[PDB]
């Protein structure tokens, strides 16, 4: 009830309680002071003589005489349901909202139980986002982990909100029951400031994309344990929805760098002797614990696809966070500082981007026939133009050839018409039409990667 | 290009060298803290 | 062993209370439900126990039971056509219970304890049996599976059982000392199996790929290393090798790799052929799977379990072929274990073992004569996929100088549609000198010199190509353009193998010899023409070029006649013009 | 406590052309001026303290120089605040804590300063905090940790640095207090890296939480090119919510002029790469024109001497005027280069020196000076 | 740092800090043209880049090198103006036209 | 030990050859680093010079006797570094060194030895 | 102890052209010969030992291979001192402690060398100590420290290396001893990074 007094040490985050061998390792306790105000906790390193506790927020006002500790739960659980599909939670999982607390149907544990390598299948179908680059050149098939490598000043929150509002699934091309596959999105943001919080709330409730989203917000000045717990709650709700009610889910995790830094801080405060470059040694396992709960299985109809949005810290690709993230996931997308400064939105660098599972999601019966070939040709032509621009700057438009003149104009028009799109919602047919119109500016016989049965009907 | 690669290799070697000293001092500090707290039952 | 109670629970570490007699490195199942761990320390009357699973939710006061046996596998009949985790757990029978997840504390046996086999004795009472000899035989679908005697056992037979049907738990022989020998036994994975003596490399490992088997060979005891980029068609190379090699059984080990090998192998090669019986290729495979979110002990035991099962199938008398995937991922797991054990690192973070455990895995391979007067072999081809792709990190720096051959799969060569994509300017092999005698005695007498001449042709073609593109391949003297065209012939009709064809996937040694002979003959006659002063345009417009271009696409029955006619026709038609 | 926190929609005018036109800060925001010693992390903060648009000012010095804090007590009760005419020392609550006083008074002073600023915000004014060298706070924490004998994170800093810094930077912003009014607490916290490298834990944890970020460069401070604001490492996040205010109170195509200026700078950078590779003579004429327009911008619109008589407070209309002149000159020069005239003559055109020295004017005769120079450019660049 | 308060009009001479700023700018330009030379070659230089180069060398040879002699503020300012006159007029955007006319 | 015995007691002229001193240095680093003894320079402990000098200096020629001992320790520079601890300590102890080449090996020359960086 | 420390105004002629023309050393001074392996440090120090213009020479070696000590031992007694005409080994007190011998004897040897040189100064001569591998000496210090189990400094060495080296080098200079007659102690300490 209100048992377990007799603590014997208080310093910083920690709190040593005297004889208590009835608390299970990893439990969750509360700490009622001598004035009424309560707090949180998490038992660790329980032994026969004491049981180190770690409080959640702060410890200003606690004394060794008037202080007691009490149990709450033996593990960390979440009360999930389907009614939580228009709501807005935070960290632990209580509503930062006006609506009343919902009633759960089952209280799942927030972690554990990896999928079975023989109970999976292969991801085939495709998802449409509206952004023409991430559609015609970096396709996003279901069941894929496709990170976004943002930067320090580049717009990541805006791209995230645009994707969240626009992204849907197109069953018109396959052929099945229309009102059979619902869609959801479980946006979860860690370490946001106060501006980004109101920005997100308005960005959702403006269009009305709240009716099928579930937000988990973790305003920056909250404790670190909650910033550790957040993606677990997000993914728990996501895969419950998917593998229990045949939804199609899309999870977006914001700023994994904040998660990694919180993890290193917790380890240090737990005296871990950091492994490499100050980060803990188990960070590969820790990341692969959440980058892996998303896939497709055989026997079900749902799916879970992740888009972790992180930010290379010092504009670097050899930092441990982007290293391990690229090591575990399959793909990447690079925001471009040069295109940003030049004034192009959404700024996506299309040369260093990639999508491993793209060739499994495009072709006759899924989107169209000329998809992969159009992508190859656009890549080649853009690289050519971006080289001959510097060549021209050094030599002059005096000593060029006609093909180089035409490639230069193509590259310029591609940057000014295909990337720069603002707040439009381009379908896949519209994006392919723009791509073919742009490719027409070149003469035939230069399209050295497309087939003539395609060149005929288009161009 | 090879001169720049040599410079990079040297800087990288020094930066990695100056982490093992830190790990060593941290392990010694942990040993001392354990030796001290093993005697702090009461007093 | 006596039980014990828990004292401290800090993370994945558990400290047992009341274990005066427990050995080091033993599996012990800590908790109320079984969370099999490992005893890594002993101090007076306790033991540090590293648990594999979550450890969350335990309390101080629950029992801890020891076992006494350090991480063994169960070697016996039933492993063919199976999928296993890192510690030899059957995934299908696990799926039959837990649903689609992998719950905590499941207990399942590797070999099925409920199937019946056809035992046929091979001894009689009063006979003398020692380690490594044969007791009987039982047919496991596809070929005859022996039943060896557990090494380091002996005695005089007392009783066998008559032929019929018995499971893996009927003691099938009983010695004089009263020991009961069953159809299987356990072997700790950290200790190599013993033999009589290790032989030397004198026999090639015929793969089926012309590039490898001709230019960069590896004996049937070798240890090759094959890096792989992201999009260089490595999977198809590995599958073609496992399909058309000369091994008898193939074992595949993956620690971090996909769950598409499962569907790919298990549904393509069965509906397609195992090219000696037509049935599925999964009837000689022992596939092992491990994704990223599985325990680190599972990853390490995965590598070692693979190599021990292969050693067993060798000791039965066969010829096995291992394919270790992502030794780099294994090294990552090992580094995480080390940094958990609070160990002083070395350059790049890896512990000062990465060079000893690696060399303890690659040194279990080699042709050998087993304990029962037989022949066996184990050959390893371990992938090395760096995070960036530089052959200077510690993993690659040790794998090189531990391995023999080296096969540099490249991505640009794949972008130029040159499949398979193996960069001959970067690869190399060391099993050529000591293998030449087999070539002289079994292929032909000039095979070494033909091979060396072809290698020199390629070397000169590249050294010339250094500056060709500057002024275009038209402003060169006739000898240079001849060299370039011959190099094109070489690397476009001898060094390229469409692995999806019907009659072009397995180029035999004689076939490769014939093709090399024809190409060198055409080069000799073209230089004989140019030396007199013919043009450099009839040379390229001749029909012998096409005739040798369609050489490899022909079958393996008509090739001797095709070869005779082709050489006669080249030597004929290279004088009239 | 408050009722609710509003969204910032009005700029924080500070006088400097760079930090007003290029990298703005709303009236609820935050910023950070990191750089090695010898850049001006104090001259810039004193200029923000004597030429801002706020009502009150709190100047916290956490480990500064005694001379640096006494050159404020002596001069400020002589200058005139630009809103009422009184002395400038009637709106300052500066909180001095120099480098030889006790060591825990550092964190004490930081928290005292922030609480005073929040009191004035609840009252109803528009405060402007100014924390100097938050790194001294970090080193105080490091010493106290080394006395506690604990386990330190990277470089010794205790494993609760970022929490304190976030809690301190997250009590700044426009708000509607419990009396139904409006207030604001802007914060500009300097940062001192131990070698200049932006990889220190304080220099990294102070990102990801702030708005603008004004990275100072050392070579620009060796050339005596002040202020030494690196124009491609800095950034701003408020420059998209302030455009309505700009359109309402400065001009109508001021956003477009700002975009053109930024695009020209950060395109000239790429050409400067090839310049350093080959040499600035193998380039074409348009390329050399871009390089020279970039240099004219860099030396006549992004430079400002805090010791002149009238070039120490440039307002928005004056900055917009200079930008207009530069853009018009560039346009006509592009046309003339297309025509065929030579770049040396284009540079010897004395409108160069006119629009160059156009910044030492006062603020009264500028509306006529600008008109005269604009018409003179338009004439003289079609005369030839 | 404590220089803008101890020098200027009424203390040493009304043109001190201006000569300081201009000398710094010109020397930085000369040092940069040193690297330009080391990349290109001394004969492929513009007509004023050579002026800046020669100013840098004269600066390092006459203004810095001074042996063990006791100069004065006025002698050193005369030397500084002698050097700054080696560059043309109108290319010194730091000094005021009044001082420019009074000293040269 | 066997060499010194045969030489200074039975008047032979031994010639000791030690392949892969690099593997010896690796074994030494691994066996030492398990006792927490201040790793000196890129792993390898502080006393690696002391140990290499302990085993090298055992080769000489004594007066009065008529034997001899001569060593040729083959070692492989880890990554063609001549500033690696192993080649550095070995060059500081022994006298003269014969350095194989890498360019001569490409042109097909054997034994590939560049006489520019080698001496005795 | 001495009376007072003079200032050196006399060259230390070693024989070599670079070191007697470009970079000379007064006959009370100090010097240092760092450099990588295989560059000639041993040959240079032995040449100074056999052709300098000092009265006596004290060759210390702590960590140098014994072949060098045997070279000087079996070479000198058939040379000639170029001041009087006797054998060269009649003005040499060389001290030998090679690589395989114990460790701490290294620092013992350094101090014994400097004290012998101070004595021969106090008699009225002008000696020239030539140490060898102060780097090896510092290695011995590091070993003893890590056995004491104290906290290290930059790269292992204990944080009093600088004080030890400073004292050792500051025991060297021209001086006017307690008998009134002058004397000098040069020092040439090799280093090997
Ligand atoms: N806006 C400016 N205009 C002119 N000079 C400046 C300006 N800012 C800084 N300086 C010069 O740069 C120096 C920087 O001084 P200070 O601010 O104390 O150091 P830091 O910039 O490293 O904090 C000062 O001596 C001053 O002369």
């Amino acid at each position: 009830k209100k048992e377990y007094t007799g603590i014997t040490y208080i310093s910083g985050p920690l709190l040593f309680v005297e004889n208590a061998k009835d608390l299970a390792y990893g439990a969750i306790v509360d700490i009622k002071d001598g004035t009424g105000r309560v707090r949180g906790g998490q038992v660790i390193e329980v032994s026969e003589e004491y049981a180190v506790i770690q409080v959640f927020e702060e410890t200003t006002g606690l004394d060794l005489a008037t202080t007691s500790v009490s149990l709450v739960e033996d593990v960390a659980r979440l009360g999930v349901s389907k009614e939580m599909l228009g709501r807005r939670f935070n960290g632990i999982g209580k509503p930062i909202d006006g609506l009343p607390p919902i009633t759960p149907e089952k209280r799942l544990p927030i972690t554990g139980l990896p999928l079975n390598p023989v109970a999976r299948r292969k991801p085939e179908q495709f998802i449409q986002t509206g952004i023409s680059t991430i559609d015609v050149m970096n396709t996003l098939v279901r069941g894929q982990k496709l990170p976004i490598f943002s930067g320090s000043g580049l717009p990541a929150n805006e791209i995230a909100a645009q994707i969240a509002r626009q992204a849907t699934v197109r069953p018109d091309l396959s052929g099945e029951g229309e009102k059979e596959e619902p869609f959801a999105v479980v946006f979860a943001a860690m370490g946001i400031t106060q501006r980004e919080l109101s920005y997100f709330i308005q960005e959702f409730e403006r269009t009305g994309a709240l009716s099928r989203s579930v937000l988990f917000l973790n305003k920056a000045d909250d404790p670190t344990i909650e910033r550790i717990l957040t993606p677990r709650m997000a993914l728990t709700v996501a895969e419950y929805l998917a593998f229990e009610h045949d939804y199609h889910v899309l999870v977006i995790l914001t700023d994994m760098t904040n998660y990694c830094e919180a993890l290193r801080e917790i380890g240090a405060a737990r005296e871990e002797i950091p492994g490499r470059r100050g980060y803990p040694g188990y960070m590969y396992t820790d990341l692969a614990t959440i980058y892996e709960r998303a896939g497709v299985v055989e026997g079900k109809k749902g799916s879970v696809t992740q888009i972790p949005i992180l930010s290379m810290p010092d504009d670097d690709r050899t930092h441990p966070i982007p290293d391990l993230t690229g090591y575990i996931t399959e793909g990447q997308i690079q925001l471009s500082r040069e295109l940003h400064r030049k004034g192009i939105y959404p700024p996506i660098d299309p040369l260093p981007s990639l999508s491993r599972l793209m060739n499994n999601g495009v072709g006759k019966g899924k989107t169209r026939e000329d998809h992969k070939q159009v992508s190859d040709q656009l890549y080649s032509a853009y690289a050519n133009g971006v080289d001959i621009r510097k060549l021209v700057a050094i030599i002059g438009e005096d000593a060029l050839t006609e093909n180089d003149r035409r490639y230069l104009q193509f590259a310029d028009a591609f940057e000014r018409f295909f990337i720069n799109q603002g707040q439009q919602n381009r379908s896949i047919e519209e994006s392919l039409q723009i791509a073919w119109a742009l490719l027409s500016m070149l003469p035939q016989g230069e399209l050295k990667r497309i087939s003539k049965d395609h060149i005929g009907k288009y161009y | 290009i090879p001169g720049i690669r040599a410079q990079i290799r040297f800087i990288q070697q020094v930066l990695e060298q100056r982490e093992r000293e830190d790990t060593f001092r941290l392990k010694r500090i942990k040993g001392k803290i354990e030796a001290r707290e093993a005697e702090e039952e009461g007093g | 062993m006596i039980q014990g109670v828990i004292q401290k629970i800090a993370g994945p570490a558990v400290i047992a209370k009341g274990m005066l007699g427990a050995r080091m490195y033993d599996i012990c199942k800590v908790g109320e439900e079984g969370l099999v761990g490992e005893i890594i320390r002993l101090d007076g009357d306790t033991a540090f126990v590293q648990v594999y699973e979550d450890t969350s939710g335990l309390k101080v006061g629950e029992p801890v039971v020891s076992t006494g046996l350090p991480l063994a596998v169960e070697l016996g009949p039933g492993m063919l056509n199976g999928i296993y985790d890192g510690i030899q757990r059957p995934l299908e029978r696990i799926r039959e219970k837990t649903g689609i997840y992998i719950t905590r504390g499941v207990v399942v046996h590797a070999l099925d304890r409920e199937k019946k086999w056809a035992w046929t004795p091979m001894v009689k009472p009063g006979d003398e049996v020692r380690g490594g000899m044969v007791l009987g035989t039982v047919p496991e679908f596809g070929f005859t599976h022996k039943i060896l005697v557990p090494p380091d056992v002996r005695g005089r037979v007392k009783e066998v059982k008559p032929a019929g049907e018995y499971t893996v738990e009927e003691p099938v022989v009983v010695l004089e000392d009263g020991t009961e020998l069953k159809m299987y036994h356990t072997w700790p994975v950290r200790r190599a199996r013993p033999v009589q003596r290790k032989l030397d490399p004198n026999t090639p490992f015929l793969t089926g790929m012309r590039i490898l088997d001709v230019l960069f060979p590896v004996a049937m005891g070798g240890t090759a290393a094959i890096p792989g980029p992201f999009g260089s068609g490595k999977t198809v190379t590995q599958q073609s090798l496992a399909k058309w090699s000369n091994a008898d059984v193939v074992v595949y080990v993956g620690c971090g790799e996909r769950g598409n090998e499962m569907t790919d192998v298990l549904v393509e090669f069965p509906e397609l052929t195992d090219p000696k019986t037509g049935g599925p290729l999964m009837h000689r495979t022992v596939l092992i799977a491990n994704t990223s979110n599985m325990p680190v002990a599972a990853r390490e035991a995965s590598i070692y379990v693979g190599v021990t099962i292969a050693e067993y199938f060798r000791d039965q008398g066969f010829s096995v072929a291992l394919m270790a995937d992502s030794t780099s991922r294994w090294a990552e797991a090992l580094r995480e274990i080390s940094s958990r054990l609070e160990e002083m690192p070395a350059e790049e973070g890896y512990p000062p073992y990465l060079a000893a455990r690696l060399a303890a895995f690659y040194e279990r391979a080699g042709k050998v004569i087993t304990l029962g007067g037989e022949e066996g072999a184990v050959t390893i081809v371990g992938a090395v996929s760096p995070p960036g792709g530089d052959m200077s990190e510690p993993v690659t720096q040790s794998t090189l100088r531990i391995v023999g051959a080296f096969w540099r799969l490249d991505a640009s060569l794949a972008f130029r549609r040159h499949f398979p994509a193996i960069n001959w300017n970067g690869s190399y092999s060391l099993f050529t000198s000591a293998l030449d005698p087999w070539y002289r005695e079994n292929v032909a007498e000039d095979y070494p010199e033909l091979r060396d001449a072809i290698s020199e042709l390629l070397q000169r073609e590249a050294g010339l190509q250094e500056i060709v593109q500057l002024v275009g391949p038209d402003a060169l003297q006739d000898a240079e353009r001849l060299v370039i065209e011959v190099g094109r012939i070489i690397r476009e009709d001898f060094l390229q193998q469409n692995a999806y064809h019907e009659v072009d996937a397995y180029c035999s040694m004689k076939k490769a010899y014939g093709i090399m002979k024809m190409i060198l003959a055409f080069y000799k006659e073209a230089e004989a023409a140019i030396k007199r002063g013919v043009s450099i345009d009839e040379i390229l417009q001749l029909p012998v070029l096409e005739r040798i271009g369609r050489a490899r696409y022909v079958s393996e029955e008509e090739f001797p006649a095709y070869f005779e006619e082709a050489m006669k026709e080249i030597q004929g038609a290279f004088k009239a013009l």
